[PDB]
């Protein structure tokens, strides 16, 4: 088998930026890799075949690089159509074999979330579950960090966080965290809180509420 | 009746291609491909490679500054077109080693 | 000059890099075929044709 | 109205493959081609159309190969080295087709053979070569049991009793 | 115009097998290979086999030694594939891909040679849970006015299986603002979800906001409003 | 456990030689390397490998080919010949390569079926090709008589009668 | 038995070297010798050639 190495793995570069991206072979492929482009909830497209062989209908910017083991892609110019998840494809023998594949993403200007808090509703007590959650609108970059707090009281092994992919616009993340429990141990604890730590926040701010009021 | 016929073939065609072989100057064989490219539209593409188009102007003349090659100053290109009806139009002038400046601007 | 795309670039204008050999211009600039002295030359992709059907 | 087989000739009318198996039975004549056979001489013409276009000669600033005037000793070296490199790789070229060209020729007619051998091979003590390649198969066979010869499964013992009664006894 | 039409999305128990079909359109199927790939969520491209149109010759993953089987259909043009004893980390995005050129010589210097044309993909989901729908809850808008200036609302669309889960707010009428997250699988194996939306503060009284879900293979249609709670 | 052939198999258990004989008969089975096909193979690898290796070429003081500052038009010139010449030697060194395997593996492939016909030419008429690259032996063949076809000295018209009646037989001969 | 069979064949090796023909880019042989020299010791040999150190 002929394992593909591909090395960006993430990436971030703003518009009209100019972006490499590489395919390592095991063996010798001598030319015949391929290109493809998979954009947020869509099927892969074909972009270049061969090395260097551009598909009908894509631009100019994207090039193709490299012959025998060393392949590359290059994106000049960016623009927000080119945000997408990449893989290169080797076809020189069976087993044919795809990639990690490397995600663009944009990083614009910093922007700090808005973190709101919602508390668990009177029709979702009945079940015998109630739900935390813990809101975080429009921010970059990524990593973000959330933590809860019920009466001072550690929180681990209880918690679930979904991100979005980067909207059309405000080239932003929005994240929500999820924790879950019983009616029996909601019952117990008076403040719930959630701490939101992020490089647009110079301290972590933190939304709260207290059970019995809104 | 008690025997059969079971005979085994290849395909053919109308009318095929000849081509040549270490023995043989002509063989006629079903398909052939041309590996010589004889062939041009005429006109260069102006993709992947950056194509400058000198015009009335040549590369020396731009690089020293010729009044009607101003237009050339700080450009960059992959490969620079240097047409025949180019002209000087400044002081007249002459260049010991002219084709190695050239290609060593051009490069 | 025209808008559109080929790797290969001679004198006589841009040409197509799919074949090996070319014999437009010795001279080129990018992914181009080798210059030969020969217009034609047919590689054989099937085999040799009998006329009886 | 007798068949014939690939010693002669070729078959004009056949679309379904490179190669294949022509009848005569009980049932009629028929036509059948081997997908396999016809695959592997194709795969092999891809293998070495691939390599000859394999490597992709990207060359950029280079000597001058033309010349408005009349210079001396360099200009004469410089078009010498060109008329040089011009015609090594024309001779090149020239061969490399040569050899490519008869190879292919050899190993499309070497599968054939392989063919009519593997045949050869199923149908065992039951038939003989009539010459023009084609087999005399000596039992009622049927539309099956040509289908099962085609598709290799053929079982010689199952027809070889009346086979060799047919072939031996006058 | 050219077509691969893909079979509809399945649900199955770990253990058992999936047969998905990929049927043909505006090519010829034979002069023809096709190749399966799949995609499990969040992660990337696997490969898994090859078949050739013309001879019917396959190529497989070494990952699915025995486990999957590639068939066709000459007449009419169709292809399958079969993945046999299932597991929960088969749940995936299956593609049928056209991939390479039979009965006829071309070399890979061709688009045809590599993965030409994709199908929209097939998911296959593995659990050991039954078909449910969601149940939808109302999330109301806290504090004093919010922050102040801008208020978020939103449903939470919890409990239910499998994917996926369509929602819309005012029946595509409020777009701008929305934000549907990723559905998260829980412990005890059922999907779950929520949707929100940024307004003024202002328009909270005035305004009327109502949130669609559509769950079809529980065929749960659900239309559920919010507005703040009285205390 | 029956006994296949060359056709598309390979045997890993085999040190004594390349090509050999593998049977199965009424003293068991058993297994021979064929030392004489074995080294003829390997006679004609010897044979190309000294060819591409005959010639030394001896050059001493040759052209500049590394230059530490731009100069001009013969420089350029310097460069492209040496540019053309690597380029050259490069593709008669992967064309070489390139018939010389294909060669060697035409020439392997043939040494087997050589084997196979020197074989097909001693039994005559006491034995058939399965196909797979075997023979069905139609006599009581001990492994004396294995070793006689092996080292060449098998006689066919001692074992003809007896296999004659086994070939064709429709019940009784 | 009163009959026997006898089958002819080829070695095999467990993993094999990977060389280029005319037609085919990896066949997988039993043994290949490189042609190519791509490695030095990174040392001048003083024979047999008299070698002058500036
Ligand atoms: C093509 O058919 C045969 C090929 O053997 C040839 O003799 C004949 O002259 C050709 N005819 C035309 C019209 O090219
Ligand atoms: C290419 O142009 C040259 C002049 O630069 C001319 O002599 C030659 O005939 C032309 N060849 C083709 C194939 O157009
Ligand atoms: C071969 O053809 C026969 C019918 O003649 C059929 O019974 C058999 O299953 C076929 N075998 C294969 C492998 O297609
Ligand atoms: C020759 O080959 C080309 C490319 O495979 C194919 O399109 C064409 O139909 C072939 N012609 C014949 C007569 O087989
Ligand atoms: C061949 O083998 C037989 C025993 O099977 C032996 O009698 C005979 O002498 C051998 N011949 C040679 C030339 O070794
Ligand atoms: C032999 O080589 C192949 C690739 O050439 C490799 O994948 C395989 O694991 C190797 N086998 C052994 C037993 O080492």
């Amino acid at each position: 088998d002929i394992q593909m190495t591909q090395v960006p793995v993430s990436l971030s570069a703003f518009v009209g930026d100019r972006v490499s991206i590489t395919c390592r072979a095991s063996q010798d492929i001598s030319r015949w890799l391929a290109w493809y482009q998979q954009k947020p909830g869509r099927a892969p497209k074909l972009l270049i075949y061969a090395a260097s062989s551009l598909q009908g209908g894509v631009p100019s910017r994207f090039r193709g690089s490299g012959s025998g083991t060393e392949f590359t892609l290059t994106i000049s110019g960016l623009q927000p159509e080119d945000f997408a998840t990449y893989y290169c494809q080797q076809g020189s023998t069976f087993p044919y074999t795809s990639v990690l594949g490397t995600i663009l993403g944009i990083p614009g200007t910093v922007a700090a979330p808005s973190v709101f808090i919602f508390p668990p509703s009177d029709e979702q007590l009945k079940s015998g579950t109630a739900s935390v959650v813990c809101l975080l609108n429009n921010f970059y970059p990524r990593e973000a960090k959330v933590q809860w707090k019920v009466d001072n009281a550690l929180q681990s092994g209880n918690s679930q966080e979904s991100v979005t992919e980067q909207d059309s616009k405000d080239s932003t993340y929005s994240l929500s965290s999820t924790l879950t429990l019983s009616k029996a141990d909601y019952e117990k604890h008076k403040v719930y809180a959630c701490e939101v730590t992020h490089q647009g926040l110079r301290s972590p701010v933190t939304k709260s509420f207290n059970r019995g009021e809104c | 009746n008690s025997t059969a016929t079971l005979c085994l073939g290849h395909h053919a065609v109308p009318n095929g291609t000849l081509v040549k072989t270490i023995t043989d100057d002509q063989i006629e064989v079903t398909n052939a491909t041309e590996l010589v490219q004889s062939s041009s539209t005429g006109k260069i593409c102006n993709n992947p490679h950056r194509i400058l188009d000198g015009i009335d102007c040549t590369l020396i003349d731009a690089l020293l500054g010729d009044p009607h090659c101003d237009v050339f100053q700080n450009e960059t290109w992959d490969l620079f077109v240097e047409r025949s009806k180019a002209f000087s139009n400044c002081y007249p002038y002459d260049v010991p080693d002219y084709a190695s400046l050239r290609s060593l601007v051009a490069s | 000059i025209d808008t559109c795309i080929s790797e290969c670039i001679t004198p006589n204008g841009s040409i197509p890099n799919d074949k090996p050999f070319q014999n437009v211009n010795k001279i080129t600039y990018g992914a181009c075929p080798k210059y030969v002295k020969q217009n034609t030359l047919k590689l054989a992709t099937g085999m040799r044709n009998v006329p009886e059907k | 109205g007798a068949i014939a087989g690939f010693i002669e000739n070729g078959w004009e009318g056949m679309i379904d493959g490179w190669y294949g198996f022509r009848h005569q039975n009980s049932e009629g004549t028929g036509q059948a081609a081997d997908l396999k056979s016809t695959q592997a001489a194709i795969d092999q013409i891809n293998g070495k159309l691939n390599r000859v276009i394999e490597k992709t000669n990207e060359k950029f600033h280079q000597i001058e190969k033309e010349f408005s005037e009349v210079e001396g000793r360099i200009q004469d070296l410089e078009k010498y080295v060109e008329d040089t490199k011009i015609d090594l790789w024309s001779y090149n070229a020239e061969l490399l087709v040569a050899l490519e060209n008869q190879h292919t020729i050899d190993l499309t007619d070497s599968e054939m053979n392989k063919l009519f051998e593997k045949t050869r091979r199923q149908l065992r003590e039951n038939a003989e070569d009539m010459g023009n390649g084609c087999f005399k198969i000596y039992h009622k066979c049927d539309n099956a049991c040509i289908e099962s010869i085609r598709n290799g499964t053929y079982d010689h013992d199952v027809y070889r009793d009346e086979a060799l009664n047919n072939r031996f006894q006058i | 115009q050219v077509q691969l039409a893909q079979s509809e999305n399945e649900l199955k128990k770990p253990g058992a097998s999936v047969k998905v079909s990929c049927k043909t359109s505006g090519y010829t199927f034979t002069r023809f290979g096709m190749s399966w790939v799949r995609q499990a969520p969040g992660q990337g491209l696997e490969w898994m086999g090859w078949i050739s149109g013309y001879t019917g010759d396959t190529k497989y993953a070494r990952s699915f030694q025995g486990r999957l089987t590639l068939t066709t259909d000459t007449s009419t043009g169709t292809a399958y594939m079969e993945l046999r004893s299932l597991r929960s980390d088969d749940t995936a995005i299956y593609y049928c891909v056209r991939n390479r050129v039979q009965m006829e010589v071309s070399p890979a210097t061709q688009s045809t040679w590599y993965m030409d044309l994709w199908g929209r993909g097939t998911l296959v989901s593995v659990s050991s849970p039954s078909t449910k729908g969601p149940s939808v809850f109302p999330l109301a808008p806290s504090s004093k006015s919010t922050s102040g200036g801008t208020a978020a609302l939103g449903c939470l669309v919890k409990d239910y299986f499998p994917e996926p889960v369509t929602v819309s707010w005012n029946s595509g009428a409020l777009t701008s603002g929305v934000h549907t997250f990723p559905a998260v699988l829980q412990s005890s194996g059922l999907y779950s979800l929520s949707s929100v939306v940024t307004v003024p503060s202002s328009s909270l009284g005035t305004q009327t906001y109502i949130c669609n879900v559509n769950h079809k293979p529980s065929n749960t249609k659900v239309d559920k409003k919010v507005e703040p709670k009285s205390c």
